[PDB]
């Protein structure tokens, strides 16, 4: 609706301080985005508004298309995507940044 | 809704002993690597607390005699050694999807030797003869097995109308009962008579426990 | 972590409340915040969730539109509003922070809705009767015809825990009754003072009753 959707990338490896964590994440973090929806830089006042735009764009449209395949994501699942993908969001700002 | 089926509905059970609380769930709450279940302990005015979840994983300070375990739609939670302060009612989660439902509970109880009331009998204050009251209090304190029962007595006869009863949760250190009993009439009435008793009938006394007093 | 609510309620049929959730101690939008219900019967009965994040909420639809979450991130503070309230809504309300469970909840909101009037409990002490039996001594206070729940009973200010018995409240007559039991050994009382303390935040009256021999 006015979004892009950006290249692929790379999930971040995150270190959550407890094995748990750690180890859900890693063998988890095939089912989250990556890639992020966006709108252009230019209709944001600033780094901080594209950014939470952008995960929560992401993470709606992720959950409603792996909805109809069947998938099922819990809690941790989402805290743990809003975190991913927060910082997948900063970098695609940041390869936005990189046009000039 | 995910239907959660929690087994027993109460369990009894001796100090130092094991006890067992089963949850069955209406559909699978496990993948091969993760399971979905929950389990708390509410003791009476507190708001239940979290002892494990992902089924196996104990919360940081509960003592390693809980333990969760099973998959897929059957889970335990075993308690052994049983503690004093383990008497309190246990409730099964899954977290697979919303809304996060409960089994209904299960109440633990600790066995333990008999043991009689401690018995108790308080006259009417003076500041509610005052306002024209009068209530007469007798506390069966500390007792095992649970079932009591107590008898007015007015000059001799049995009292039961103006009666009222309340029995505290079991002890969480001595896995004792205790009851409360106030029999309440008016001031008027209370000073027509001179003999007021509290008779406690139990297990452990072939004879009743009595506790009296004269209003003279 | 601490999870901090606020105080009991009386609310008339068909008006509306609204409950808040101080919470402090952890990142306030890295955890949902569910809200449940515990009735009369002690069964729980879920709210809704809300995600401090971004404010999305799921409700119990059953409810249909009798209740509206909020959360203040600058005060990482949670509200529940709940509206068109009936006496099936009497209980006690908790918030709890949640990530696939509830790890730490709030102390609990006890609610009631009833066109009632307030009334403040008469407290009476219980002295024993003068017969000097020395194993223990047991002393108690009654807290009578008092409405709506809850009172909060304390001997000596909170001070004496061990050896007390507080008795579950009874209704009766549309006015609850408590009592509650201490016990000290022969040799304290009545040379210590022993006083039991009543707060009823309905009414706001806090009394202290020292039980004095005879």
């Amino acid at each position: 609706g006015g979004y892009m959707l950006g290249s692929a990338m790379s999930r971040p490896m995150i270190h959550f301080g407890n094995d748990w964590e750690d180890r859900y994440y890693r063998e988890n973090m095939y089912r989250y985005p990556n890639q992020v929806y966006y709108r252009p830089v230019d209709q944001y006042s600033n780094q901080n508004n594209f950014v939470h735009d952008c995960v929560n764009i992401t993470i709606k449209q992720h959950t409603v298309t792996t909805t109809t395949k069947g998938e099922n994501f819990t809690e941790t699942d989402v805290k743990m995507m809003e975190r991913v993908v927060e910082q997948m969001c900063v970098t695609q700002y940041q390869k936005e940044s990189q046009a000039y | 809704d995910i239907v959660m089926t929690q087994s027993p509905a109460v369990l009894a059970t001796s100090n130092g002993e094991r006890a067992t609380i089963t949850c069955k769930a209406s559909m699978s709450v496990s993948t091969s690597t993760y399971s979905y279940m929950d389990w708390y302990q509410q003791k009476p005015g507190q708001p239940p607390k979290l002892l494990i979840k992902k089924a196996s994983n104990n919360e940081t300070g509960v003592p390693a005699r809980f333990s969760g375990s099973g998959t897929k739609k059957d889970f335990t939670l075993t308690i052994h050694p049983v503690q004093q302060e383990d008497v309190s009612t246990y409730y099964c989660q899954h977290s697979w999807q919303t809304p996060l439902t409960f089994g209904a509970g299960t109440v633990l109880e600790l066995k333990r030797a008999d043991a009689a009331p401690t018995v108790s009998i308080f006259p009417p204050s003076s500041e509610q003869l005052t306002s024209g009251g009068a209530s007469v209090v007798c506390f069966l304190n500390n007792f095992y097995p649970k079932d009591i029962n107590v008898k007015w007595k007015i000059d001799g006869s049995e009292r039961q109308n103006g009666v009222l009863n309340s029995e505290t949760d079991q002890d969480s250190k001595d896995s004792t009962y205790s009851m409360s009993s106030t029999l309440t009439l008016t001031k008027d009435e209370y000073e027509r008579h001179n003999s007021y008793t509290c008779e406690a009938t139990h297990k452990t006394s072939t004879s009743p426990i009595v506790k009296s007093f004269n209003r003279a | 972590v601490k999870l901090q609510e606020s105080g009991p309620q009386l609310v008339r049929p068909g008006s509306s409340v609204k409950i808040s959730c101080k919470a402090s101690g952890y990142s306030f939008t890295g955890y949902f915040m569910h809200w449940v219900r515990q009735t009369r019967v002690k069964s729980l009965e879920w709210i809704g969730r809300i995600n401090p994040y971004n404010g999305n909420t799921n409700y119990n639809k059953i409810f249909k539109k009798k209740a509206t979450l909020t959360v203040d991130k600058s005060s990482s503070t949670a509200y529940m509003q709940l509206n068109s309230l009936t006496s099936d809504d009497s209980a006690v309300y908790f918030c709890a922070r949640s990530q696939d469970a509830w790890d730490y909840w709030g102390q609990g909101v006890t609610i009631t809705v009833s066109s009632a009037k307030t009334t403040p409990p008469s407290v009476y002490p219980l002295a024993p009767s003068a017969a000097a039996a020395n194993s223990m001594v047991t002393l108690g206070c009654l807290v009578k015809g008092y409405f709506p729940e809850p009172v909060t009973v304390t001997w000596n200010s909170g001070s004496l825990s061990g050896g007390v018995h507080t008795f579950p409240a009874v209704l009766q007559s549309d006015l609850y009754t408590l009592s509650s039991s201490v016990t000290v050994p022969s040799s304290t009382w009545p040379s210590e003072t022993i006083t039991c303390n009543v707060a009823h935040p309905a009414s706001s009256t806090k009394v202290d009753k020292k039980i004095v021999p005879r």
